RNA sequence: GAAAUUGUUGAAAGGGAAGGGCAUUUGAUCAGA
RNA sequence: GGAAUACUGCCAGCUGGGACUGAGGACUGCGACGUAAGUCAAGGAUGCUGGCAUAAUGGUUAUAUGCCGCCCGUCUUGAAACACGGACCAAGGAGUCUAACGUCUAUGCGAGUGUUUGGGUGUAAAACCCAUACGCGUAAUGAAAGUGAACGUAGGUUGGGG
RNA sequence: AAAUAUGUAAGAAGUCCUUGUUACUUAAUUGAACGUGGACAUUUGAAUGAAGAGCUUUUAGUGGGCCAUUUUUGGUAAGCAGAACUGGCGAUGCGGGAUGAACCGAACGUAGAGUUAAGGUGCCGGAAUACACGCUCAUCAGACACCACAAAAGGUGUUAGUUCAUCUAGACAGCCGGACGGUGGCCAUGGAAGUCGGAAUCCGCUAAGGAGUGUGUAACAACUCACCGGCCGAAUGAACUAGCCCUGAAAAUGGAUGGCGCUCAAGCGUGUUACCUAUACUCUACCGUCAGGGUUGAUAUGAUGCCCUGACGAGUAGGCAGG
RNA sequence: GAGAACAGAAAUCUCCAGUAGAACAAAAGGGUAAAAGCCCCCUUGAUUUUGAUUUUCAGUGUGAAUACAAACCAUGAAAGU
RNA sequence: GCAGUCAAGCGUUCAUAGCGACAUUGCUUUUUGAUUCUUCGAUGUCGGCUCUUCCUAUCAUACCGAAGCAGAAUUCGGUAA
RNA sequence: GGUUGCGGCCAUAUCUACCAGAAAGCACCGUUUCCCGUCCGAUCAACUGUAGUUAAGCUGGUAAGAGCCUGACCGAGUAGUGUAGUGGGUGACCAUACGCGAAACUCAGGUGCUGCAAUCU
């Protein structure tokens, strides 16, 4: 007998492979895999870990926060990676020229970067130009931003968005709600 | 039926340690307390304004908030299998500032010294304490010291 | 039929089965219960050291 | 507790800057290694005087060797035990070749004839009766006659084999 | 330390030698039924198994952990033929998280070398006088897993103090036999 | 044309149940090389 | 006074007998001996020899022997229970589908999304194509009237992968 | 006023130096908070450890408990009823306690070898009818904790002790002799003379003899004993103490140290070795799980592939995964 | 305790001693002596606004309480409360 | 319910022939309680009749010890179911 | 060093009984028109510092003083207590092992220290 002091056969409870059976981001997986085993760069690394990522792990990118992250001092000329989807935002203006290499881009986000005089590129293609992640510059998209994201964490005085079908008048809003009724919360 | 009241059980805790009773001396007043200061909770029972729960005696916290008579204090309180932050609005009188840092805050101050003396000194500076350790070889004499033989005693009952 | 009324035990091993965890500390903590004089002249000196360090940046 | 032997034990009470050098106590303990022996040497210096081990030290130990272990002596023994309803004293006469032997044969005796386990036991004193006349336990005094013999009627020779063949003989 | 005690004893004093300053610990109890503050001791001596040994280093800190593990664990001060032959046979490093056989001096050089130790007799050296980095070297000691004893226990009962017949507690010299017997 | 249940034949065992596990003896039978 | 011996401990001292194991499968390494060739007990067994070539080993099965072995299911703190169901066998026999939903995951598109109410079409309940709407989302808040999201490089400080 | 338990601190989110903001505060650039700038990494300021840490979501079952040591309440008590801490059983097999949920030991993948735990070694039954010192004879002996009961009080049974005494100037026991005088001491009593009783405890002669140790009388008397002698000649007496044994000790079918049986034990107390064996420890092999890695440079068709390394494996309710 | 007509053993007056052996609405515990007790003077902070916090706790409610803020007041010479 | 230990007293005198206070130690499960462990998909719930066996804390019978046993009768106790 | 005003710690400072106190200070002390308060100029208020005194307050000393404070190889490693054993004991309880460790008692010492400011033979 051991005195064990942690859990025994416990999986690292972090992905090893994407659950998709998408035969292209098997293939880019492994060709990330390689680069991640046969180069000691970090980028390859964190990129490898992005692409086994869930839909919701993986939240879209704008082209207006690609513009924001290039209008960083010293970033205006770096490739802008993201391991997702590239989304179109009509909200800005003025898209600068610049390299994007992403999964996935909406036509309209490649339309904007092509029309602004970049390339969209695919993951692989960014490795071949980088097979170090030179000059590179990864965008994460906003991860609580997610309409599910407001219900966790429902309690009282936590103001968490409680779970609800209708909303409006007459939809929880009146004991435990309001001083005038029992108690607020 | 049960009691369970806000002072239940504080018969002795918040008594007057005898013959320390009657007016609090003024140096309790005349303390300053900043926020962050340390501080340990210790109920006066004479004061009944501001007194901590009966929870908060001998517990050690950290002022958070300043005011005319009282400092807010912050206890981490364990409530299940996890600490909740508390935070009390206790009157001067039943604090005082905590010694737990003052031989810190010392060493900090002597650790300092050492280290410029050993910069310019030399190269040695052994900053950190130690545990008590095996003591080293003595030579013990029987100068004046000869040993004295022992014998345990019979029994008796001299009552 | 009577039963059992409370017991503590084996409570404490449910508690250190997830272990007994300190309240994760934080710089710059909340300002919750702090004075609101303090709070309201504080608002204005950081207003006034932001306006200053912007000013001041040439 | 096992074959005894004897250590000196001297132990310091650990000195101050106040009283330096100690006065530096001795005990003669009966024991079966040094650790029991410290053991014990704590256990009544902690009965006799203000002192503990975490408050003193142990400056000596020596195993103390029988003068003469080879010279048949009579051993007057001073011993307090603990019996199931009190504290007694008791004086005991042995004869034997060393002061181990006799603590051996002791520790024995009491265990057998008042159930007096080692833990029960107190070895007051034990001292070589010089002169004999002195001695004054018949079951001792018996040994001491001029040219004492005796026969040891009815020996059992114990059977290297289950079965023998011709009805042995006790005859010696 | 023999001729200072020969010169303390012809000066007519006596020659007190210095407190140890290693023990080793060996868990002679199972892991079922240990109080839960002697059993996190046992965990952070390492401890975990019957019959597993480590090295302590001798302070307050150390000796008051030995008190509270004393009914489970026979310690004592090990020797230098205890130590080479418990690192020699059963010398096995943690790199990185694993448990290796010290089979060669290279291994001990690529984990210890930042401390100066190239070599198993190096470690040796480095175990049995307590030095700056003694701390890094025992724990880079995977704790040895030592069998029962080759000639028993030599007492019915392990479970009561060794100087009540026993086999629990500090039995300071003759852990190198228990040890011996056990490698 | 199953099983429960039954007859005959053949084999085997059987001092107040039978059945089972590990191991091997013996009898019968059999694969692989 | 000089030894010896006991006891305890040490030797990187020598050596005999017994048992179990032989995993791995070109080389790579660390060593030892040897001046060097090379050899080796040095990152896991090889060498020589004999009998058999089949029920001999072995498997299966029946029996015998040694030791062990309470009747399953269930409720229960506790079942072999003098607690309940079960004489036996075959077949049937118990978390399903739907409406609306929470989390998570996969897929398509993405500030948009949903062709399939319906229309067109068809090799005719399939497949294919489609307008206007509608639902949800892109704005919230207030009981409501109502109002409605950039001082700033959409802020400062701290940590932050890259 | 402890012990145990318990709060806090042991640094870079620190320390030190200079001075910017404010509508707060001060008599006052006084202070408070937040700052800009500058200096200090070998031990960045105790020990040990760290199959890493932190974080989030969503869901099953459960919400009758019970037992053991210790603390403890009610109750005479309970295998009762209720609390505290811990460890367990439930949910757990394995070796031991004959047998048993909880005790001891130890927790479990499939095997081999070795060593042990608790417990044992007369035979059942693997292992010394081992060694050593003693104790016990039971016409109800005794024989390993939990646990399957026994007490007060007793015993010239036997063993070992404590204390106080007597003794060659003659002890104890034993046999024989004396055991007197004042005196029927003073008092109710009907009678009371040493011996129904109250008080008084003397003196003499003494080697010695109580104003009497008992039998006895109505009272006497008569015997007897304390006390002293004669004989003998070396040890003896008393009160206690506690070991084993015995008495105390009585229930119902016939039966239980587990059985047989065991008596310088195969019982009891103690000590020393040797030996036996768990699914426990050590080493190795194989299976699987987890973790860390190597390998798309091809003939390499199995990169969820091949390979290397280390550790781990109990399980009801229940969850998930691969089949 | 020592003193004064009725007036003693209890009436009113005086002094001394008096760490609280009293009193503070109530049960008990704690607290309190130039007071928290007794007497006197003035008053309505037993007011308004909405937050924070402690106990019970799920860190929900309710009750009770704590410390502030923004007002208007009371009291005192004032600090303050 | 039954049995002990002490021994102030009863027993004309005399503790213990027979008793025995004030106390105290036990045994038994033929009382009644206490508890709720077994049984509520069911152990037939009083008493009597009949019949067998077991226990001894023995009423009688056998043999005895003791007495406030002269005999007779009786009482206490032992081996004994 | 004395004294005063304000104090800090709050008896080593308190309590009882005597003794002493130069200078200054403090104090008692003298008066009732005014402000003010009482049954009472006793308290409180005001006025004088003049008429007097160290009697008291106050300060210090004394006492095998009471109390209080400190220390102790004093009691005592005792009581108690954490952990351990298939330890003892019918039990009640007790012993032992590894640790922690009192209180009473006894003895010895001591009897305010000190800050700011002013003033004094
Ligand atoms: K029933
Ligand atoms: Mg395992
Ligand atoms: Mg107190
Ligand atoms: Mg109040
Ligand atoms: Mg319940
Ligand atoms: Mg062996
Ligand atoms: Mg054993
Ligand atoms: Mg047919
Ligand atoms: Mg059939
Ligand atoms: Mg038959
Ligand atoms: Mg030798
Ligand atoms: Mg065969
Ligand atoms: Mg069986
Ligand atoms: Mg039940
Ligand atoms: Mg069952
Ligand atoms: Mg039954
Ligand atoms: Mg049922
Ligand atoms: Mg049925
Ligand atoms: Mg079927
Ligand atoms: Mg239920
Ligand atoms: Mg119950
Ligand atoms: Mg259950
Ligand atoms: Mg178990
Ligand atoms: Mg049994
Ligand atoms: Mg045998
Ligand atoms: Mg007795
Ligand atoms: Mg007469
Ligand atoms: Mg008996
Ligand atoms: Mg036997
Ligand atoms: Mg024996
Ligand atoms: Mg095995
Ligand atoms: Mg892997
Ligand atoms: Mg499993
Ligand atoms: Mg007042
Ligand atoms: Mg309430
Ligand atoms: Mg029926
Ligand atoms: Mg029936
Ligand atoms: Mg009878
Ligand atoms: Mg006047
Ligand atoms: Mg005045
Ligand atoms: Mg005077
Ligand atoms: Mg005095
Ligand atoms: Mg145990």
């Amino acid at each position: 007998g051991i005195d064990h002091t942690s859990k025994q056969h416990k999986r690292s409870g972090h992905r090893t492979a994407p659950k998709s059976d998408n035969v292209y981001l098997k293939l880019l997986v492994k060709l990330y895999t390689f680069l991640a085993r046969r180069t000691d760069a970090p980028f390859n690394k964190v990129v490898l870990k992005a692409l086994f990522l869930s839909k919701i792990n993986r939240p879209p990118v704008s082209v207006s926060r690609i513009a924001r992250a290039l209008k960083q001092e010293g970033a205006a000329n770096k490739t802008v990676v993201v391991v997702g989807t590239v989304t179109d935002d009509a909200r800005i203006f003025e898209f600068p020229k610049t390299t994007v290499a992403a999964l996935r881009f909406t036509a309209g986000a490649r339309a904007k970067i092509v029309k602004a005089g970049g390339e969209c590129i695919t993951l692989d293609q960014l490795a071949v130009r980088a097979p170090k992640g030179q000059n590179t510059l990864i965008l994460r998209g906003p991860r609580n931003s997610r309409e599910a994201v407001r219900h966790f964490g429902m309690g009282p005085h936590k103001g968490k968005a409680p779970r609800i079908l209708s909303t409006g008048r007459k939809f929880e809003r009146a004991r435990g709600r309001r001083r005038s009724k029992g108690f607020k919360v | 039926g049960k009691s369970h009241g806000y002072r239940s059980r504080t018969r002795y805790m918040f008594q007057r340690d005898f013959r320390k009773h009657g007016a609090v001396h003024l140096s309790t007043y005349l303390k300053v307390y900043k926020v962050g200061d340390i501080v340990d909770i210790k109920a006066n029972g004479s004061i009944q304004k501001g007194m901590p729960h009966k929870f908060y005696q001998g517990k050690t916290g950290v002022v958070y908030n300043v005011t005319k008579s009282s400092v807010g204090v912050i206890i981490n309180k364990m409530v299940g299998n996890r600490y909740l932050e508390k935070r009390l609005n206790l009157r001067v009188e039943h604090i005082k500032h905590s010694k737990c840092r003052q031989e810190f805050l010392e060493r900090v101050k002597a650790n300092a010294a050492k280290r410029a003396e050993a910069k310019a000194q030399g190269v040695a500076v052994q900053l950190k304490r130690q545990p008590a350790q095996p003591r080293e070889s003595r030579i013990v004499s029987t100068e004046g010291n000869v040993p004295q033989t022992l014998a345990p005693v019979p029994y008796e009952t001299f009552i | 039929a009577k039963s059992k009324n409370h017991t503590a035990h084996n409570q404490t091993r449910k508690a250190h089965r997830n272990g007994i965890k300190k309240p994760k500390t934080y710089k710059y903590p909340s300002l919750k219960g702090v004075d609101p004089k303090f709070r309201r002249n504080h608002k204005h000196a950081l207003h006034g050291t932001a306006k200053a360090l912007a000013a001041a940046k040439k | 507790m096992a074959h005894f032997k004897e250590y000196q034990v001297i132990g310091r009470r650990l000195p101050t800057e106040s009283v330096p050098e100690p006065k530096l106590f001795r005990m003669r303990i009966f024991a079966s290694n040094e650790v029991i022996a410290k053991s014990r040497y704590w256990y009544f210096l902690q009965k006799l005087h203000k002192v503990k081990k975490a408050s003193g030290e142990i400056v000596s130990i020596n195993q103390i060797n029988e003068a003469h272990p080879t010279k048949v002596k009579n051993f007057g023994v001073w011993v307090r035990y603990d019996s199931r309803s009190g504290t007694h004293n008791m004086y005991k006469e042995i004869r034997d070749v060393s002061r181990v032997a006799a603590v051996e044969t002791l520790y024995q005796d009491m265990a057998a004839r008042h159930r007096a386990r080692f833990r029960s036991i107190h070895i007051l004193k034990v001292a070589e009766i010089e002169k004999t006349a002195d001695v004054k336990r018949q079951y001792v005094k018996q040994f001491l006659t001029k040219d004492l013999k005796f026969p040891l009627p009815h020996r059992v020779q114990k059977s290297t084999k289950t079965f023998s063949y011709k009805r042995p003989s006790t005859f010696y | 330390i023999i001729q200072a005690k020969r010169d303390a004893k012809a000066a007519g004093s006596y020659y007190v030698e210095a407190q140890h300053k290693l023990v080793f610990v060996v868990r002679i109890k199972g892991i079922n039924k240990i109080p839960p503050k002697p059993r996190k001791v046992l965990q952070l001596l390492r401890l975990t198994r019957i019959n597993s040994g480590t090295f302590v280093k001798v302070t307050k800190a150390t000796l008051e952990l030995l008190k509270l593990i004393e009914p489970y664990v026979a310690y004592g001060y090990p020797s230098y033929s205890t130590i080479r032959q418990l690192v020699y046979k059963r010398g096995f490093g943690k790199i990185n998280k694993q448990r290796v056989p010290l089979s060669d001096n290279a291994i001990i050089e690529a984990n210890l070398g930042k401390y100066g130790i190239l070599s198993i007799d190096d470690l040796i050296h480095e175990i049995i006088t307590v030095g700056p980095h003694f701390k890094q070297a025992n724990n880079f000691l995977w704790p040895f897993k030592l069998s029962n004893p080759s000639g028993g226990w030599g007492v019915p009962r392990k479970f009561k103090h060794f100087i009540q017949g026993g086999s629990f507690g500090n039995r300071e010299e003759f852990i190198n036999k228990l040890v011996k017997s056990m490698n």
